[PDB]
């Protein structure tokens, strides 16, 4: 258990081993749920990448946050995936926020404070319990079948879950940097391992 | 056995609308990221457009507009309404369906395509 | 009766179903009045919406902002229909404020907190009091007859009508969020049902 | 029935001006937002230009300034003056009234175009 | 004499009889002037419009600012005519202010507070007293010849005319709506008739 | 009887410069926003460029620097020098004089023009 | 000896007779300088213009300004010559320094407040003290041989002339307008005689 | 008697390197801002690229990169390294010597040129 | 040992000889570092230059900023190599600041106050003491071997290197132009000597 | 003796995908920034890419997504992976090695290369 804030994870290169195992107290199901974080890669225009990653038992990628080349965010919950649309993508940290809810599988993904448009994902669906949150690589199973075209080579720090849909002036605060209480998964309280030759030091979004 | 449907082609003059089928055995769709390619005489691969599992969809500056995708989950049989077929669209169109979004490259199941003409 | 403050309207599926029919206490037909709402959608891109319906049982548009795929605002009042042409389209919320009346036929409709000169439409005309204002679905009858392609798939609040042209001092501070009268129908103040697959939670914009 | 007119065509030099016109039975485009199609040969059915009930036109990209939509209420002749008519704009136009601008696609009442010869 | 201030002349449809004959007690040739006015017009992208007309019995647009189609603002003095290159006009209310002199023939075309660069104009040449100012008609005599292609369909106002070349200060000052003495017409002292379908109601523009 | 003068034409080599001339009877275009217009074969009768009254003048996009029009108000002789002529630049050259700058189209007094040939 | 301060030299023609003869009291050959001028023109994107020029008996233009049509700023020293790449020239006021010296033969050409990169120029070369400093000609004598074409027909003011490279914050402190003391040739003190059709009347620039 | 030298010319595959010289009698080109003119066959006079006598240069859009003028003091022996040659460089290069950066279009003293042949 | 705060080196001629060798304290091999250097120069657009350069006697380039002419800031450590991709450069003075880490190979190359995303470089390896930093040539062996084509021609400051990465809000600080301490070499108290026709003046840029 | 391997080549239809080798001797391309060069028939001997010690690449405008070179320095087998293979990347590639980044003209040590055939 390690508070990260003013600190990100050093993801300098491709690989399939590069990742990060983040721990979570999760024990229900979540009905509904939002991740914060801070992340910046020039890969953006040479590849996609796993900008975060959620495993289960059933679904490799029951919540993932990835980089479509060519087309911006492709987030996807429970196996089914949605997409939002980046019209350009500039060199520069990016603060993205997504926000699935299992009722009307809502999903208010609110990138660089702004927001993206709400859109259906995975309605009425529970999301498991049990994860394997990694970073950097497009899990194929519960945190193995990793792949470098799919994995982030840049740097993710900022990584906050709730079990539940924040206010979007609550996702503005998690993106102004003030004080907020990720129950789920928390970057300032942060439990988690590395593995392969993913560092950590000092993040360099604001 | 996968088999992907490719039907609704065939001949239509300029910036015409043509409906291209694309029906699944089972459900499989409803995983697989489904996507248009156009694989034109001469000419490559290429996805003329392609749709999420939630049901957001994409396509291709060449395509802007020109076309739209719709997921049909009744039947599997996602749908693909043309609209303003200029003569480039003339091509056959393979409707594939690789897993995810990301891994627009990789394909699986592959089918046998829909003739498309632009007259 | 319920306040909307702070919330909108989650339209997240296109569909002939997803719809809103909002009440109003009108009863003189309306001579004059202004509508305007914070809604936001990607759909610019893509196709075509109802970014807000008023119907009759003599019109099924009688009041209808609606996105003109590839050409910005028609808006229409009493059937007869204008069009703002919006050069280019962002992905980001927009607040629309639109002013007919029935004596110049004027339409201030304030874009963005911006202003889209004044052009006439439907001058000397009466605004059937009867309504069955509906959002998500260009209507084609009076509530009913709604079409996906038509359909608003993004989010919509902040929903007031007043029955007087505002002065644009007005539909700025209602740009700005301050306190307004909407008579005919307001947001704060909102009576309405709902239908399809529309939810209703926290309103991404500011 | 509805028979819109088409007329004010012919041959002129390119860059030049031509009156095309757009009668309508009765008083229709008084609800139909009426638009001009170019049916170019081995073209498309695309509008070159629209105008609102109300009054406000466009014209697309290809066309801007090109020509002028105007809406002539006093009997149903909308009319279109052609200015700079570039050789592309050699084409049959289709002067075709559907009833809402969002509803560019549909065109209900049909007729039969008018000719331009762009030399 | 009606003062204008926060108001602004509705000018919704192209026609030759939409205009308004603005009086002056102007009594002594203009050797000098400046006239000011906040317009708004789409007109931009699809044809020219008549800014502002200023007719006399011998030149009929003894002083008009117009739109040249596709090349910014024709401003005349006495019939002669020089034209101020707009790049690319934004659809939004501007604020023009032009300030031909009878001696240098100077023209500080200020637009939108912004200044166009002095270029001379009719050079010691008398502006007639006399004069039929109008709005949305670039008149072919004085006070008629009306055309509806060379007609303004947005809206105007704020029109102010002073006898001398204002300070470029004192054009910054017109801009931010401050006080002022347009000895010749005064928007907010101003004496004039409407005839057409002109309106007048509260301006868009700040 | 106006008679724009029509002269300063004939062949030079591409990009070269040549100074086409434009003299009028009396006085007339000191009221009078005259224009050179391209009367290219099978083109428009499109302007390549206008001067105001003033004395401020424009220059289409396809000319832009191209060419330099001034009014010589001495003999009415508005001058036109021809700078980096391209091979599109090859017309006959219409040097038409319209009354004021806002109205283009209409042109009133016209002449013969001047060939322009680039090679 | 005028004070030229809020107030511009008016170059509204074409011609080889409108300029204006700057004294200077430069008595010893200037081995460093720095000349500060706003001006402002639209000629950027129809030819050149001479922005500034100083002549001797020897050299012609000992130290000029110019617009290189399609290029930018021209800028030269005893008639060697360097040229500041403009990638884009906007229509609106702005203001030049450059700042030769006879050692380095460094050019702090300050444009719009903002620095181009000093360049190399004439080193160790001295700058002819008699001088017939003149705007809207590039001479090509002393105060002779003036050409339409290479004249500018815009304005200009501001013009300072320093014995001393002045320091990139005094150089700012120029733009913004505060006191300074242009020992060479100074605005504020400008000992000047106008020939031609160059009037003088308040700068445009802020 | 001036006399621009006008050698390192020669055929050379595209997208190559040539050294294309630039001699002058006595130290003129001191003066002269010399410049480097594209005298393609059908073509015009136009400069491909020029540099100023403290030293700065400019290149034509169509040739930013493509190639470096510099000035060679020593000998008046101006040099211009061409890279990237592509086949439209492919003409007789002109290296003319006007006065001042500002007088691009005046020539004063004149040469001879310098083949290129871009295979 | 002199201050070089707010003045900058003169480089204003291509050549190999321009020059400027910067002594530096350090003894032991760095296995951590961080230069920021507040540089201008035009070349971008003609071809690239040696923004900053540092051998030793096993390798000419340990560590080199250099501009990739049209691909941006190609920053090398102990030879091996890896580059930033500059989108647009634009004429405009830049603040750089790389921290290359001999552990995670990291490398922070804050660009004009802004991150460039970490990537690794020669990971897990020794920058030689001994070091002869030279500004204005890509140096092919310890401070020899200068090419004109490889050489800086604009100018350069604010040349301070750190023996530890620094944090990124030290970073931002040192864009800020607060107090630093540059243990491996400072502007503020920098120690060197100038070779060729590099001068030394005040700096440009803020 | 450097020899640098040119092969992973051949034919592929338009917009495909082929890995193209990049083999040295002992371990050069470690100090080497090495770069793929297309030297298409008639075209020049311009970079497709370039990769940079450290692992960072760049692909040339014309390229961009087109290709994806990285460095295998297990055996100092760079591989470059063609995907979207349109007509104009049919040609030659060498894969050349230059020692720094900065210095993309220079090559040193030359191969053979690898056709390349869109079809």
């Amino acid at each position: 258990q390690t508070d990260m804030s003013r600190k990100a994870f050093v993801f300098p290169k491709e690989s399939d081993t590069s990742y990060v195992s983040l721990k979570a107290p999760l024990t229900k199901p979540l009905k509904a749920f939002t991740v914060c974080l801070h992340f910046y890669t020039e890969l953006s225009s040479t590849r996609g990448y796993s900008i975060f990653s959620y495993a289960t038992k059933r679904q490799d990628n029951e919540i993932l946050i990835f980089w479509s080349k060519d087309i911006g965010y492709s987030f996807t919950v429970g196996g089914s995936e949605i997409l939002f649309e980046v019209p350009e993508v500039t060199v520069a940290p990016v603060h993205i926020c997504t926000s699935w809810e299992s009722a009307s599988g809502i999903v208010e993904f609110w990138v660089d404070g702004k927001p993206r448009v709400r859109k259906s994902l995975k309605k009425g669906y529970t999301v498991g319990a049990e994860a394997s949150i990694i970073l950097g690589q497009e899990q194929d199973s519960f945190g193995g079948n990793f792949e470098g075209s799919q994995s982030l080579v840049g740097d993710i720090g900022n990584v906050n879950m709730w079990d539940f849909v924040l206010s979007p002036d609550e996702i503005n605060t998690i993106y102004l940097g003030g004080p907020f209480s990720p129950n789920v998964l928390n970057w300032r309280a942060l439990k988690y391992e590395v593995q392969g030759e993913v560092f950590t030091k000092p993040q360099l979004w604001p | 056995h996968v088999q992907l449907v490719e039907s609704g082609g065939g001949l239509v003059q300029a910036g015409g609308s043509l409906r291209l089928s694309c029906a699944a055995s089972r459900d499989i769709f409803s995983r697989y990221t489904v996507g248009w390619y156009r694989q034109a005489p001469g000419k490559q691969r290429d996805l003329v457009a392609l749709i999420t599992n939630g049901g957001s969809t994409h396509y291709v500056d060449s395509v802007k507009g020109r076309f739209t995708i719709s997921r049909d989950n009744a039947k599997n049989t996602v749908y693909l309404q043309m609209n303003s077929l200029k003569s480039e669209d003339t091509a056959i169109y393979y409707c594939n369906a690789f897993r995810a979004s990301f891994d627009r490259t990789p394909l699986y199941s592959w089918g046998q395509g829909t003739l498309v003409t632009v007259s």
